[PDB]
RNA sequence: CAUCCGGGUGUUGUCUCCAUGAAACAGGUAAAGCUGUCCGUUACUGUGGGCUUGCCAUUUUUUGGAAC
């Protein structure tokens, strides 16, 4: 019961090896699902398994069905907004 | 220290930059407002601030269902580096 | 109002000055103060907005332009596209 | 694991893809040399709008705010 | 390196093209380490398109109008100013004048 | 630091970029304002059928948060 | 400099900011920081459209704040001699 | 309650010593460093002096989520 560090709580998304969900800056329709495996002080994360899920424009449910994998990535910290477990 | 990026400048990417510098052949630079440079290159900076010469400035304009290629030339000119989006070199 | 060449923001202290914003609005006020990151303090600042409905008679004249009288005015430097002066210090 | 930096130190003289924020064009091209703030420089990369390829285009040079991420290719 | 040449540039008649398509005339009198440039005789324009697209630079417009130069009612929008000091951030362009010995100026 | 310190262990609401809610009990922050939210969900709109609960760790990027309610 | 000491030395005052996104908040200012981070207390929130909503609280990212309007009993603080 | 031996400050005059690019002429004022007038210097660059203490592209400002 203490604060947890964001870059912390990333790196704890790195060492449990816990698949992410990651909303983009301004690209409220596209998200990235995968696993974090380094990032650094500007929250540059390199991502394993990295899939594009389109997101609903009127439900604002994850297509999970459609979403297209990409491979390991280095996602620009610049264009993350949110992280989130599972 | 200077000497750092003077090693910066010949190794890393703006290597091409300086390659087109030094050699003074013409590139193609892609700006974030639509518009193609197509100049020489006098002088340039780590924030890709360029100083360019015989600038060709190439941009389409649209007006409902046919677009026109515009241009222009422009002697001398500086350009902001934030405005760049990339650099290519003319084959 | 005509200024000398050689002016710099630190000579326009308790001058008034209009300051123009990326979003389209202008503020009207005597500058107090001035910061690095071009953060501005306006007295008695009023902005001014043109209306969509009346932005149609700008395009290839009288506009009636909406005000809001502030007062003393913050401005935040990355908003701030270019300032021009209105007129002298009393 | 493997930092952004070693990455991508890694993936030089390999295909990499770097997709960017605006238009939705993608660089594919061999990743020839990298700096600290991620600016990028390819070799043979070739330009995709939309996923339509519009040509190669040669030796290019990529600033490094207009970058979304970098993908390795297999 | 390159905004201490922009220092050199002073008394010379730049044309500043701004990243909203505002376009500046005039004399330079000086500009900042951060590219801050204080103009006097300026000329603001618009080019004739961006004025025809409204939706897409009616901010633009809007600013040029309240900028308050814009006496004459002309066919393109003109405003004239006595001085302008202009928040560098916004600058993209610079047109310098053709008889400027750049060799001279990049030392 | 943003003196976030109040708002540790409550439940809060950020207006994040892009017209986003969420919502989540403060679990930490940084310099940049990041911050970590337990028990975190996406707001859209007014009925709860809209919403989402997110995961058990969500950490939110400084400069997206627009601004941020107490709850 | 003096905008961001003006700023903290609104602090207890009512003051308005406009935000980014266009939205209006009035309250009693109870923290400032030299990012212009903000905290308001017992605060009206005005949506660009038009809509009024009340909140106890709000902090406010400096980085989205527009302007800052302040009493204009403050133009004479010692800041300015 | 007085006297007496002394003291400070201000203003004006006087006395001594030393000085004396413009001290002419006219008005005004208690007077003048007031007005007409006269003399020199200064505006641009260089060097020097004084001040600021800026330098000494990575999330909150200024090296672009913009453009359509």
């Amino acid at each position: 019961k203490a604060m947890v560090p964001p870059i912390n709580c990333i790196f704890n998304f790195l060492q449990q090896q816990t698949p992410v969900t990651i909303w983009l800056f301004e690209q409220i329709g596209i998200r990235i699902k995968g696993k974090i495996v380094g990032f650094d002080e500007f929250m540059n994360v390199v991502i394993d398994e990295a899939v594009e899920i389109p997101v609903n424009s009127a439900d604002g449910k994850e297509d999970v069905e459609k979403g297209t994998p990409l491979g390991k990535i280095l996602l620009k910290g610049d264009n993350i907004t949110l992280i989130t477990s599972a | 220290l200077e000497e750092l990026e003077e090693f910066e400048f010949k190794h890393g990417p703006m290597s091409l930059i300086n390659d087109a510098m030094v050699t003074r052949t013409p590139v193609i630079i892609s700006l974030r407002n639509n518009h193609k440079i197509i100049a020489r290159v006098k002088a340039f900076d780590r924030h890709c601030n360029m100083v360019l010469e015989n600038v060709k400035e190439l941009w389409t304009e649209k007006k409902g269902k046919n677009v026109i290629n515009r241009e222009r030339f422009i002697s001398k000119l500086f350009l902001r580096g934030d405005s760049v989006i990339v650099v290519l070199k003319t084959p | 109002i005509q200024v000398a060449h050689s002016s710099r923001l630190a000579n326009l202290i308790d001058y008034k000055l209009r300051v123009l914003t990326q979003d389209g609005r202008v503020y009207i006020g005597q500058l107090m103060a001035f910061d690095k990151h071009m953060n501005l303090v306006l007295n008695e600042c009023i902005e001014e907005r043109v209306p969509k409905t009346q932005l149609d008679k700008l395009r290839p004249l009288n506009i009636k332009v909406e005000k809001r009288v502030l007062g003393l005015t913050i401005l935040r430097g990355e908003q701030i596209l270019s300032t021009v002066v209105e007129d002298k210090p009393l | 694991p493997v930092n952004p930096k070693p990455f991508l130190k890694g993936l030089v003289n390999h295909r990499v893809g770097v997709k960017l924020k605006f238009n939705s064009t993608e660089y594919r091209g061999t990743l020839v040399s990298t700096d600290n703030y991620f600016n990028l420089q390819l070799n043979e990369a070739e330009e995709f709008v939309a996923g339509v390829s519009h040509g190669t285009l040669g030796e290019i040079f990529i600033r490094c705010n207009n970058v979304l991420y970098i993908r390795e290719l297999p | 390196k390159l905004v201490n040449f922009l220092k050199k540039l002073r008394n010379e008649q730049v044309t500043i093209e701004l990243k909203n398509g505002t376009t500046v005339w005039g004399t330079l009198q000086s500009v900042s380490p951060q590219m801050n440039a204080i103009l006097t005789d300026v000329k603001l324009t618009l080019p004739q398109p961006r004025l025809n697209k409204l939706n897409s630079n009616g901010i633009a417009m809007a600013s040029l109008y309240l900028t308050g130069g814009q006496q004459p009612t002309a066919s393109d929008n003109i405003a004239s100013l006595q001085y302008i000091n202009i928040r560098g951030n916004t600058i993209r362009q610079i047109i310098l004048p053709d008889s400027l010995n750049l060799d001279s100026l990049l030392v | 630091t943003p003196e976030l310190k109040k708002y540790m262990d409550k439940k809060i609401l950020l207006n994040i970029n892009g017209s986003r809610k969420v919502a989540g009990i403060l679990r930490g922050y940084d310099i940049f304002l990041n911050v970590v939210l337990d028990d975190a969900m996406e707001i859209n709109g007014e009925d709860p059928a809209n919403n989402h609960q997110l995961g058990l760790q969500t950490v939110i990027r400084g400069n997206s948060i627009i601004s941020l309610e107490a709850l | 400099g003096i905008p961001v000491k003006l700023l903290n030395e609104a602090q207890g005052h009512i003051v308005s900011l406009e935000l980014t996104t266009g939205a209006t908040y009035r309250g009693k200012l109870v923290e400032s920081e030299d990012s212009m981070n903000v905290q308001l207390r017992d605060v009206i929130a005005t949506e660009p459209q038009g809509a009024v909503t009340h909140m106890d609280q709000i902090f406010v990212r400096g980085s989205q704040i527009k302007f800052i309007v302040v009493p204009d009993l403050l133009k004479n603080a010692p800041l300015f001699k």
